[PDB]
């Protein structure tokens, strides 16, 4: 069964997810999930059709888990691991800030991503910081960004150059 | 020229033949609906679906999208242009959404415009009629100038709430909605300054001037609590749905509804004042408008969706709860508006009538939806104690 | 209870019957052999209102075509 | 007693006071620069007098369409071609204009004056209009038109072709994704003043052209309201020209945004309107020049000076990489035909002598090409022949960029044909010019936007149309065709017998 | 078919190209202004005046027309389509008057559908909101229902006072400005039903029927010499210049504005009202643009006549003073209905101020146009000897 939309390996996902009855194993089912599909860092790309949908799907079955085991208080200040929104937001911002270049200011945005995108963190406080960490992120990156020549920033981003044509 | 240097195909003679001469003789496909592949919501699909439903280009892995893929481009650290990330609320479609009013841009500024053009000839009747006469002077400097304007950056702040949801929405069907909640929000608050402005012209001292309006809303005592829950409504909330909920199925339902009806428009007649409820007659009718739309999103799509109703309902509950105490408190710092009011303007027994209209109104529109239990006594109790 | 209501032309025209009323004066100011039946009715049960509105619906398609398509 | 009232500007004085300061008073979005919360805006208006001012134009507009426009029978007497055209036009503008609103609410939420914010939202609710007007168009020429097929489902059916992601980019993940000002670079300083503004109008005069009176009837209704967001994207500039920031990273938002816009719409544009019509208005190459070089580039980039605004450092690229972009495209466009929601034709003799005439050389190259596939069958479905066969056949692979989703062939190309190909955490990628391999380079997470070749892999044609709906109302016949006739068309089954199963091509450098 | 069968000689390429060669150069005039030869108004020619002054084919013989000669076919007995006869006013021309709205039918519609719809939209809002639990059941019981209602039979009667105008006006403009007079008041009386259905779907119990506002009309105390004098000026009037005049600058001058502004509109609102000044509104609305234009004809035009001035004012006192004395009357059978009132209403001195009110202003807006000497605490004083 192959397909776009529907297909056997999305089938196969479904049925995984739906063994899932703890928050504390979809959470981080969830969180794993992210480590190996997504962003430019995933461990793979053997999911790269569809591991957006799959993510999403598993984003469902962890709110409706964290739902049902929080409190109204914690639903809004805590995530779905235990650790407390806000401490999380103020800490990587506080890396951000200390950054000392975009390679570095990069790494902890796309991890913190990764790693607290809800169902994970609030929606609240993960926008927040989204706001924050994107703004530091984008200084450090356009200044100057014509500068370095390309065949330096292919070093630079470590890239394995398999083939280059110019005519001009 | 009489004729211009242009040749149009449907009109020239050379033209229109060479395209007359390549038509098949029929259309290529009987399908003549746009839209047709659109659940209809009602009997049969409307202009109003067709035009909307899907304009929205989101993927399939945001809920009811149709297409495929990642997006083309996203912002500096990975975030999608448009995503799931953006609210708690989950759904099993983001399409499922329909305005009951069905209004597309066409429809919604046929209807402003409609009220803008009477509103204009309104003003000048009541100018030349005179029934300015009749209107209370303490009510209009002191009342309808500093109270009713120090509203106005009430609704301004509501208005403003909006700003993230038509950048975050994740269908076409929600953000239009989103969109006109919004700009009718502008609308009442540019009208309440439209009135200032107006008695401005057909009052020889009074000034027009937002400055003792604001200083009220400001560093005010009446709207404090009340400034304090707009600021944070707008600024502190990053979820869409959460400000869109909080602030038409929470705060605006029972504050401002509060305000608006149970205090201009009921004690504004008793002071010779059709003018200022002539303005409020729109902001009710749009609350009205705007409150179909809030019902058919929150309730009938997500709180009733069929694979996260309790999902949805426990997310709300908890929004509910959480400004449900911000709004009561703004509540009951504008009770201490009445105490400036003229001695016998109205009783304790009246102030405490209508806010049970309001409580009641509240839990049957909106509290009671999300099963969130509510206790109308409690409520009333709670703000009625700041007289 | 608290249902969105309105009337309309016909509810209103329901009435319309009842508006005029006897006097001895009531009575046409024109010369005439005939004698119009005091009870008579009408097809169209219009108001004012919903008159213009009709109209103006008509007026809109009319004006919208003169002004933009057949000029351009 | 004198009858008085009250108007916009009245009201709009004091509009700028409706903001008020508080510790969380500011922009939820990340943005590198500051908004001063004092700038103005250059119409007053409120709400209500808005709403009029539309609901005028809309008037005139729907009268025209649902009396005189269809008792001539409008949406038919159209040439073939330009009907098909529409499908594309109309559509891909509305998700230009319906990410606009996302944009601009965007805008609005940064810009912290009251009268910025003001202006910004009544482009919100423009762009809603808009939205809507292009749905109206495709709308009205499924309901009256020649052929409703990809007028009447384009939403769903655009997903089908790889001119649709490259559409995405520059006017819908371009418009919101990044930088508040890096998408109002996309939208309004560029895009909007650079090429939508002057395609609209030109829209109307090639519509017109070929027959189309429903077209210009909307379109230049939408122009109306174009100057208050020229406004927009200038009072942006303003808004950040003293920000010190500004000096260190505007003119590399805007060339990247102009880079971005140009690389999708120098081919694409020049390809629908000379080969989605019968009777020419202008050649494409005039066009772009006057547009970008003289319009553009010269006289408005040239007034935001004193705010320190350059013309874009990658100008120069753009106008040789130009000159026979539409021209390449079309090929693989034509070649790929079965992925569309329209109907393409090739050029008849006279528009072969046009095209030669205007682009020496195009003959020699393109038109005896477009005559051997046509000789060997290609718009007739018993033929067995699909043009990407011949693409296969004579070794020019297709490749897609990875930032802008162009497609692009350097092996044939007459134009730019530079290819860089890079290997990074077990994923290639490929690349048509040096602006937008140092987008990615430098932003690898802003564009992993999965290419049609990635998607389809393995999967055989029909399938992938079938399963995506690409199908008319009998279920058999495709909405794509090689033709533009009334007969011959083709069905599911002349394209499953190609058994044409799609592959990566860059997995040939492994 | 796709193309249908019928040719159109702009779009069929054989017959538009037979039309194209038949074409001139250019236009055979330069001259492309309908209506050219119109003396504008104001600085330029109005799409107003250009599409009705002189639609109206009179001779020259009625002052201001431009044909000649008899009409074609005249009544048994010799009487004109149109003649000077039917009004003892004069003048130089009946083509000068002006509707200061300059309101020509399309434009009328227009502003009348969008009142329509908005009152739709407001109804729902009203009844949605549920503002009726504040409004008073007495006041609604008995005032609107019986008093306000009887007040549609008033404003009927005035529409119908126009009839007889709508047929003998001696132009265009005088008859597009009477009839849309005219309408407006049925319009009204039909807003006071309107209302009357609205509280009948929203209040159990009320009767919508006509039966109890129109026996109140027909047989109460209260509007007793309201009825007199309407049935006069509809009736009784032959002259459609005396009936357009006494109407509007006599009789709802002065007793329309007393009952809708100093008594309902002024009072509605002390019973938790918002719903009936909500109509009242748009009478007001309608009685002010209704204004202007008869102050334009009969003082602008008739009463300022460069010719007949000194005689059209003594014409106009004339009628002044033979409608003031029934007006008078039914002011004064209304002030019965005052006693009617929950005690603590109002009192004598507010009904006298709100009297004077409408004296005053009738004074300014009217009497002293035409010289005619009112005595306001004359009028007022025969006013409150109806307060029982
Ligand atoms: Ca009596
Ligand atoms: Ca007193
Ligand atoms: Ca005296
Ligand atoms: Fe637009
Ligand atoms: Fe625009």
């Amino acid at each position: 069964k192959l397909g776009i939309h529907s297909n056997d390996t999305r089938d196969a996902w479904v049925n995984k997810i739906a063994q899932l009855n703890t928050l504390e194993k979809a959470a981080e089912m969830l969180k794993q999930f992210r480590m190996d599909h997504t962003t430019p860092f995933r461990n793979s790309y053997e999911l790269d059709n569809d591991y957006l949908w799959i993510e999403a799907k598993l984003e469902e079955k962890v709110a409706v888990l964290k739902a049902r085991a929080f409190n109204e208080v914690d639903f809004r200040h805590k995530t779905a691991f235990g650790e407390d929104a806000k401490s999380v937001l103020d800490g990587t911002v506080a890396k951000m800030n200390a950054a000392k270049d975009k390679w570095e200011a990069e790494k902890i945005h796309i991890g913190f991503r990764q790693a607290y995108k809800p169902p994970i963190m609030p929606v609240n406080y993960f926008l927040d910081g989204e706001r924050q960490l994107g703004t530091r992120l984008m200084e450090l990156r356009n200044l100057n960004y014509y500068d370095t020549p390309l065949e330096e920033l292919r070093k630079q981003r470590g890239v394995r150059v398999v083939h280059l044509q110019s005519p001009h | 020229s009489m004729l211009g240097e242009r040749r149009r195909g449907l009109t020239d003679p050379e033209m229109a033949a060479v395209i007359l001469k390549a038509l098949p003789e029929a259309p290529l496909d009987g399908n003549n609906k746009m839209g047709y592949f659109v659940t209809p919501r009602w009997k049969r699909l409307t202009e109003y679906e067709a035009l909307t439903v899907y304009a929205q280009p989101n993927a399939d892995w945001i809920a009811g999208g149709l297409d495929w893929g990642d997006w083309t481009q996203k912002f500096h650290g990975g975030r999608p242009s448009w995503g799931n990330e953006t609210t708690e609320l989950r759904t099993v479609d983001w399409f499922k959404h329909r305005d009951p009013l069905r209004r597309w841009h066409a429809p919604y500024v046929k209807d402003k415009a409609e009220e803008w053009r009477y509103t204009d000839r309104f003003l000048q009747g009541y100018s030349a009629d005179g029934q300015i006469r009749a209107m209370n002077p303490t009510w209009r400097d002191e009342f309808i100038n500093r109270y009713w304007g120090a509203f106005l950056f009430n609704e301004y702040g509501l208005f403003n709430a909006h700003s993230q949801g038509a950048r975050e929405a994740l269908s076409d069907v929600t953000r239009v909605s989103l969109a006109f909640w919004g700009f009718d929000k502008i609308d009442i608050a540019q009208m309440i300054q439209l009135e200032r402005g107006f008695l401005a012209k057909i009052v020889p001292g009074f000034d027009e001037s937002t400055a003792v309006p604001k200083a009220e809303w400001t560093n005010g005592e009446v709207y404090k609590s009340a400034r304090l829950a707009v600021e944070g409504l707008w600024q502190e909330v990053f979820d869409w749905n959460e400000s869109a909920f909080s602030v038409h199925a929470v705060y605006d339902a029972l504050f401002g509804q509060f305000v608006r009806r149970e205090f201009f428009q009921r004690l504004a007649p008793r002071f010779g004042d059709n003018l200022t409820p002539f303005f409020i007659n729109q902001a009710q009718t749009y609350f009205q408008i705007a409150k179909q739309g809030v019902q058919d999103l929150y309730y009938n799509c997500l709180g009733d969706d069929p694979e996260f109703s309790d999902y949805n309902r426990t997310v709300m509950r908890n929004w509910t709860g959480k400004w449900l105490e911000p709004t009561i408190a703004a509540l009951r710092d504008f009770m201490g508006l009445f105490a400036k009011l003229p001695a016998g303007t109205t009783d304790k027994e009246e102030i405490t009538a209508s806010l049970y209209r309001v409580v009641d109104d509240w839990i049957e529109d909106y509290a009671s939806r999300i099963d969130f239990k509510a206790d109308r006594d409690q409520i009333v109790k709670a703000v009625l104690a700041g007289l | 209870n608290r249902a969105p209501t309105s009337v309309n032309a016909q509810e209103v025209h329901r009435w319309l019957q009842s508006f005029n009323w006897d006097f001895k004066n009531n009575r046409t100011k024109y010369a005439t052999k005939y004698k119009m039946a005091n009870e008579t009715k009408e097809q169209f049960k219009l108001i004012a209102k919903e008159y213009a509105r009709m109209e103006a619906v008509k007026d809109e398609r009319q004006f919208g075509s003169l002004q933009d398509a057949l000029t351009r | 007693r004198a009858p008085t009232s009250v108007n916009a500007q009245e009201v709009h004085r004091w509009l700028q006071s409706f903001n008020w300061d508080f510790k969380n008073n500011r922009t939820k979005y990340a943005t590198k620069y500051k908004m001063a919360n004092e700038t103005k805006e250059q119409f007053k208006l409120i709400a209500k007098e808005y709403a009029r001012m539309e609901a005028v134009k809309d008037e005139r507009q729907f009268g025209s369409l649902q009396d005189a426009l269809t008792r001539l029978n409008a949406g038919v007497r159209v040439h073939p071609k330009w009907n098909e055209t529409m499908k594309v036009v109309s559509n891909f503008l509305e998700v230009g204009e319906y990410n606009a609103i996302a944009a601009t609410g965007m805008l609005w939420d940064s810009a912290q004056a009251a009268e910025q914010k003001n202006g910004y939202l009544a482009q919100v609710l423009d762009e809603i209009r808009h939205t809507h007007q292009c749905a109206y168009v495709n709308y009205y020429f499924a309901k009256n038109g020649q052929d409703p097929a990809g007028h009447n489902d384009a939403r769903r059916t655009r997903t089908i072709g790889p001119l649709w992601k490259g559409m995405k980019r520059v006017f819908s993940d371009g418009f919101i994704s990044g930088d508040a000002v890096e998408c109002s670079l996309n939208l309004q300083l560029v895009g909007e003043a650079c090429f939508t503004n002057p395609l609209i109008v030109a829209v109307t005069e090639w519509a017109a052209a070929n027959g189309d009176e429903i077209t210009p009837t909307v379109f230049l209704s939408i122009e109306t309201d174009e100057l208050r967001h020229m406004a927009n994207g200038y009072q942006t500039v303003v808004s950040i020209a003293n920000d010190p920031a500004s000096a260190k990273y505007l003119n590399t938002d805007l060339n990247n945004a102009f880079w971005t816009q140009q690389k999708y719409f120098t081919p694409v544009l020049g390809m629908l309107f000379e080969y989605g019509s019968k009777f020419k208005v202008e050649p494409w190459v005039k066009t772009w020049d006057r547009w970008v070089y003289e319009d553009w580039g010269g006289i408005w980039i040239g007034r935001l000076g004193k705010y320190g605004v350059e013309s874009p450092r990658s100008l120069k690229d753009a106008k040789q990489d130009a000159y026979w972009a539409h021209h390449d495209l079309y090929l693989l466009a034509y070649a790929l035909w079965p992925t569309g929601f329209f109907r393409l034709a090739l050029p008849d003799q006279e528009e072969m002598e046009w095209f030669e005439a205007n682009y020496p050389g195009w003959y020699d190259h393109y038109g005896k090409i477009y005559e051997e596939w046509r000789a060997r069958g290609c718009e007739d479905p018993s033929s067995g022949f699909i043009p990407l066969m011949w693409f296969i056949e004579n070794n020019h692979p297709i490749y897609i960029d990875r930032v802008s989703q162009v497609p692009f062939c350097p092996s044939l190309a007459k134009g730019a044909s530079t290819l860089r190909v890079h290997e990074y955490n077990g994923e290639m990628h490929t690349f048509s010019d040096q602006w937008g391999e140092r987008m990615w380079l430098a932003e690898p997470e802003r564009y992993e936007c999965q290419n049609i070749f990635e998607q389809y892999e393995g999967r055989e044609l029909s399938e992938v149309i079938a399963e995506l709906h690409g199908l008319r109302s009998d279920g058999k016949t495709l909405i794509a065709q090689p033709h533009v006739r009334g007969d011959k068309l083709w069905t599911l089954d002349d394209i499953k017998r190609l058994n044409c199963v799609f592959k990566n091509p860059v997995k040939a450098f492994n």
